[PDB]
């Protein structure tokens, strides 16, 4: 029943603040510390700060003293982490966790922190269609990260691959294929199933001959 | 203020194997390390808290030990799951340093890629646009080659390329290569061509379509 | 001890 509720998705300006929520739920808020950890590609983990909630108690990673501010709403179980002076750096995934490692670790699903000028556009999707046979999905002109793609309300997930989106003239593109056996398509209907978080959109495109 | 040195920072090995990770503290923290899974898109699964005590619902071959400045987890009976990265973390003092973490490649047979190439849909050319596709599924290992050819003659401008993580059941690699031209330039030329090449044939495996 | 943390 515990649970850690995150954004998927922040988008901000260069220099400007943004703060990240975390929603505790299933359990007493005031009982663990609730700490963030950034994930940047290629830059592992990095502890940021914790909040305790019940005794006040903030402690700070000296390289985010100025950058992070932590505070917490007891009245409404939220943690939050304010990011100043954002930069392109600051781009990344937060996560928000319960406690120390132990019998109480619990992770949110991670909150990814876009930096820039470009505003939120939801994805155009776009079928492709040619023993077994395979189908894609091409994800193009979303802004910003994440896309999430399943098939057939996921139904279908053997030989579904999802490929990393790529950043060109600002805008992501992101491919998924799925293999079926000939005799199932197109007899039978194959659909993916795009969610965009940041622009609250879900687009199904069925695959037709 | 600890330094927390992980290695290796990469390493392959094949299913049934034991992997051994290790993280080595510049001052003494005890018993306080743990070790984290990531896999990409995933919240760090925990596996290991207090240098040896597993967390509820990892599998008992992942195994944790040492104390002071020397740790090390083992996973005995590699299986095609146990790709991604590792990490460790103390959980001494703030603040709670993490190591550089390993990525976990799983090896195994050669494989090649299944290859398919996708004309742009109707309803990106009514848009404009035209991406023209191709997938290399189900390759191992990673390295791999993609060469696009417009009416016989090479092409790399407007060329985009990604790879999967390995795959958890079968431990293959997949890519994906999208060719970008605007609905005009598609429309000056008619053959459209995806030639890979593997480790697993000298001759490169090729998929085209004409308009 | 007296609280989980510091260790
Ligand atoms: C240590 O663990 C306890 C619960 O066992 C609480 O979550 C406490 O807040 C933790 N301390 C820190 C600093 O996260
Ligand atoms: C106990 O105190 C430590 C600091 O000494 C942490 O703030 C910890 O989070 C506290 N425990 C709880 C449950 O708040």
């Amino acid at each position: 029943q515990v649970q850690l509720q995150q954004s998927d998705a922040e988008l901000v300006k260069p220099g400007a603040s943004v703060k990240i929520s975390c929603k505790a739920s299933g359990y007493i808020f005031a009982d663990h510390a609730i700490h963030w950890v950034k994930r940047k590609p290629e830059q592992g983990l990095e502890w940021i700060g914790y909040i305790s909630p019940g005794n006040d108690d903030i402690k700070y990673n000296e390289k985010f003293k100025g950058k992070a501010t932590l505070t917490a709403d007891k009245s409404s179980s939220t943690a939050y982490m304010q990011l100043n002076s954002l930069t392109s750096e600051d781009s990344a995934v937060y996560f928000c966790k319960r406690s120390l490692p132990g019998t109480f670790d619990y992770w949110g699903q991670g909150t990814t922190l876009t930096v820039s000028s470009a505003k939120t556009t939801p994805p155009s999707v776009y079928p492709l269609a040619p023993s077994m046979v395979t189908l894609g999905c091409l994800v193009k002109g979303y802004f910003p990260e994440p896309v999430t793609v399943t098939w057939n309300s996921g139904s279908l997930s053997s030989g579904v691959h999802t490929f990393p989106a790529v950043l060109q003239s600002d805008l992501y593109t992101l491919s998924s294929s799925v293999t079926v056996p000939s005799s199932t398509w197109p007899s039978e209907t194959v659909t993916c199933n795009v969610a965009h978080p940041a622009s609250s959109t879900k687009v199904d495109k069925k695959i037709v001959p | 203020d600890i330094q927390m040195t992980q290695s290796p920072a990469s390493l392959s090995a094949s299913v049934g194997e034991t992997v051994t990770i290790t993280c080595r503290a510049s001052e003494n923290i005890y018993s306080y390390l743990a070790w984290y899974q990531q896999k990409q898109g995933k919240s760090p699964q925990l596996l290991v808290y207090n240098a040896k005590t597993l967390a509820e619902g990892v599998p008992s071959r992942f195994s944790g030990s040492g104390s002071g400045t020397q740790f090390s987890l083992k996973i005995n009976s590699l299986q095609p799951e146990d790709f991604g990265s590792y990490y460790c973390q103390h959980h001494y003092g703030t603040p709670y340093t993490f190591g550089g973490g390993t990525k976990l490649e799983i090896k195994r047979a050669d494989a090649a890629p299944t290859v398919s190439i996708f004309p742009p849909s109707s309803e990106q050319l009514t848009s404009g646009g035209a991406s023209v596709v191709c997938f290399l599924n189900n390759f191992y290992p990673k390295d791999i080659n993609v060469k696009w050819k417009i009416d016989g003659s090479e092409r790399q401008n407007g060329v985009l390329n990604s790879w999967t993580d390995q795959d958890s059941k079968d431990s293959t690699y997949s890519m994906s290569s999208t060719l970008t031209l605007t609905k005009d330039e598609y429309e000056r030329h008619n053959s459209y061509t995806c030639e890979a090449t593997h480790k697993t044939s000298t001759s490169p495996i090729v998929k085209s379509f004409n308009r | 001890g007296a609280s989980t943390g510091s260790p």
